[PDB]
């Protein structure tokens, strides 16, 4: 049956909220520390895209076995 | 007290549904949408005339009024970039006073009412409505979203150089793990643009005809207000978001 | 039918909205005239 | 059977939950952080747009996934 | 059956605390720099409620998959 | 069937778990910055009515489906 | 075919999570602004009953849901 | 059937989360009044309680619908 | 037919979740406090254990539901 | 059927969600008190002690639920 | 001595009873097994009160001295809480809190879950089916609902003496403010005696389920520290039941 | 009977308060001679 | 029906979903304390250990309880 | 029969519900931290990496377990 | 009928550009 | 029972445990109180 779209459904939806929140909180802040301090900004942004990056992972993971459900 | 007493107009009323083609008797067939399209393009050309038929200095009366609205979008989208103001400003000022007429025209009487059919509802004719919200539809939204689309990436590439592929694609390390997501949001840019336009003008029409079910009169104001509200936000953020981008991809 | 019912709420909320914002918008004009 | 018809529902339902609490976080430092320093108020909103392109990419992918299982 | 039925109740509901939410910490951000800082009054309006819409569109996004399930 | 009362229900529920934090947090929100400073009264009212009303448009959109549900 | 039952009990659960949290951060916001400033006294707390009295409100409604099943 | 034991479960503890972070979020905002000021602790005392009564009676709404449809 | 036992653990896990946040957050809140001042540290300390008793009951009433469903 | 190991899986994970957030909340507040002048760090330690006996006593209890349905 | 598991299997959880078990047979009320052990923790205590005030020595020394301690530091910290209402309820407070901390200590003792009388352990073997000895009377709900509805009642009737024929109907008559709160006032009230109860009920109810089942998983050095953990929560959940029922009594009174 | 149960723990509870209240009378009066040696 | 696969997909996820929330919160206060100042250093650096420890205890379950489904 | 696709769905998006939220906490107090101050940089970047291994723990144990349930 | 609403859309796009024009030109005028 | 033997065991162990770390702040309140004694004087 639509067991197979469940499965895509759980997938793209759930494990997404976790990055979806990850990312705002890294970028406020990284907002924040760089309103409070503009002088170390390119030492932030390395930061900031590593931690996106991660958390993005944890995105991409969460898609590619929608895909692979998709087959 | 202020009793509804409305079980006359209380008949079951829930019919919603996508862009409705009018007759279209002869080729290319036009649809319920593409009239209010037409007529608020009328509209706008006509105010435009009537500011631009007497220019002068201390303006008074609609002309004045167009001044201040076309003086706060230019002041708007100065802070946030002030070298391209100029460069882009017919685009995102035709964007928002044409689609704020729009979802202002589905709040008139007659939106959703006035059926074209062949109000003739009785009968077993179709009753589409006549006065169908532009703005509520995934043709001309997918248009505009689309246009602005170019816009962003032909200004985008017109000063930046091969550079424009830089940010995407890359070899400089992590930032290729988020160079490509990054183009693919810019893909999803205008489409995340345009089902934000669509649904919301959708979503406040069929709100008001659903409360016209629930109660005719008196419960529906409120949501009335908070429509002709909604709908200068969307028509005037569109233009933000449009002005945003473009000054995020030129930089 | 329904038509009756959303002519009578355009018109409430025209009335309401006018009354309730026809002098601050007034006013601004005119200072901005001004 | 309509079992896709509630995948298609779940699935964008927590695809949206994703982004929101995520995109008001980030404008919300955004915000916070330019009333902190007025003077810095061009990186601030560029990055703050960055970030939003990043976290509502889950919500477009939930979406168009949700419209594909939709038809 | 009624699962159908469900599935746009589902579809309404959910997306609907992410949206609200981050409208909920947008304007508390918002309102906290306006009073931290009136002088930004103009700024802190902007940005905020483009943000709304964003947050906004996520939630009309379910609310019209709850259609696109209900006709 | 029954599943039409689970139905209304969840519509109620799902709907009602983001603005009610919302309200919440704007009603939080302003208060803090009229403890902050009880000048600029006017302006932080009007913002967190325009976040009640949006927070309160989520909620009658989930109460018209709910109540739809039962049509 | 008990599905009343457990509509009902997940409409109550389901209304009153949200208005819960959201009255949770409204005292708090509001005591932590009479502790900064205390003869603000008659003002906030009313804002705070501006917001306390939609929260519950709202969770009424699903609690009058709830008694739509004995309806 | 055994759908009423599920039905009070989820009524109970739905119910019973969102007054739980409530709350602590009162009881946290009141502690800090206190801490930074405790010389209008008594109206925030009294702010507390009927924040926490407010919260409360979710959450006594909740046991009581729980209970009623155990019997 | 085992319902009894999902019962058991939708009641028991839903009680868990409620509170835990809460107490987490009232001993924060007063960990601060005693931080800013040790002065008045009993009688906050007073205020922080009624809540947590607060929050203990709401995460017991949960448990007790379990407990009855069990038997 | 395998719905016991369900309910038992349920059970377990639902009843630790909480405390996971929490004691990160209590360790969290009380490394912040310390930080702010190091001298109560006797008292500071004992209060996050007797707050995380809680959370995990909450976390027990959902384990000991969870093992109780594994028998 | 990881897989120590191997050679002593402890067994499946027997321990699973949620109700009291009579330990001794009377044509009477019998004696419950929660009852002959709070009977052992009330010989206890009484025991080591004749020991410790015998001679009432002036300087305090040795067990005199730790006696001493523990009631100088509760009755230090009722009067943080409150004045007046101290004297008035130190006695009830005091041993609402030992009496109960020692059967919640008795519950870690050896031989709670494992010794008891007939009706693989023991009596599976003979036809009598086996039953625990030793059962904490914090883990009997009947205790529990005793202690509970007993603070109740002493709260409930020193709040009326307190504020006379106010605390009677609160100020139901506002019609502003005391007008729902109050009805919720009133539930929030008669809600806390059962909360009371079952909190004491229910942690020490999964202590011995905890213990019983880290015996069943390795009984050697893996509940260790959960015994540690019980061991505190044993005697916080005592001291917190006591410092919520003063604070009742406090926000009763005011 | 178990209402039978819950009224003897609670007699038990009441007696043990009632012997307590013995050795908290010898507790307050070392803590009064201790004030009254501080004074 | 392999409701199994299902149960240690909800142990493992629901076990895990505590812990993830929980760290990020434990040594995220102890950055930011010891970023603003660095002299206690290590004496705080043990606590956050130790709280991981507590919910490691946590995530422990939420693999070992699916262990024991898996195998 | 199809609940290994979803039982695989659930147990990755659970994993990564956790160490999303946990990564973005991370991200945003080592930042802070680096905002600060300058020269602890080293020390809270060593901290901010092992709280993202904590986090991946929990990452890749919801991974791995998804992976062996759809073998 | 996307081909279409986008001609349309340009056109007005255009009418506003040459109105603004006029517009702009009027408002930096009164701005010297 | 084995049951018996386990749980003594576990409590030995607890018991040896809890000490090793009791008997220092058990000997300080003594002390602390030996003290508050010899300054009542």
């Amino acid at each position: 049956e639509g067991l197979n779209l469940v499965a895509t459904a759980l997938a793209v939806g759930l494990g997404a909220i976790g990055p979806g929140v990850g990312i705002g909180i890294i970028v406020s802040g990284a907002v924040q520390a760089i309103g409070r301090n503009p002088e170390i900004e390119n030492r932030v942004v390395t930061y900031m895209f590593i931690g996106i990056a991660f958390t993005e992972a944890l995105a991409i993971f969460g898609l590619v076995i929608a895909f692979l459900i998709g087959f | 007290i202020a009793s509804r007493f409305f079980l006359y107009t209380g008949p079951p009323h829930v019919e919603v549904a996508a862009e409705v083609i009018f007759d279209g008797i002869p080729g290319f067939p036009i649809t319920n949408s593409f009239v209010v399209a037409i007529i608020i393009d009328i509209f706008v050309i006509a105010l435009a005339v009537a500011a631009t038929r007497n220019l002068q200095m201390v303006p008074r009366g609609l002309q004045n009024v167009m001044e201040f609205i076309l003086e706060s979008l230019y002041n708007l989208f100065r802070n946030i970039n002030a070298k391209y103001v100029a460069t882009a400003f017919p685009l995102v000022a035709t964007i928002f006073l044409f689609v704020l007429f729009g979802n202002w025209f589905g709040l008139l009487p007659g939106v959703g009412s006035i059926g074209v059919c062949h109000t003739c509802a009785a009968q077993g004719k179709k009753l589409v409505p006549l006065f169908r919200a532009p703005a509520a539809d995934l043709n001309f939204t997918f248009a505009i979203a689309v246009i602005s689309f170019v816009f962003i990436e032909y200004w985008g590439f017109r000063a930046l150089g091969p550079g424009y592929l830089k940010k995407f694609f890359n070899t400089n390390g992590i930032m290729s793990f988020v160079g490509i997501i990054e183009f693919i949001s810019e893909l999803v840019k205008p489409f995340a643009l345009a089902f934000r336009l669509f649904g919301n003008i959708f979503a406040g029409e069929v709100l008001l005809v659903v409360m016209a079910f629930l109660v005719p009169l008196l419960l529906p104001l409120p949501f009335y207000g908070f429509e002709v509200f909604v709908g200068f936000i969307q028509a005037l953020i569109f233009a933000l978001l449009t002005y945003a981008f473009l000054n995020i991809a030129v930089t | 039918t329904l038509f009756i019912a959303q002519l009578i709420n355009f018109l409430l909320l025209i009335f309401i909205l006018r009354a309730l914002l026809y002098r601050p918008v007034m006013n601004l004009l005119n200072e901005r005239t001004r």
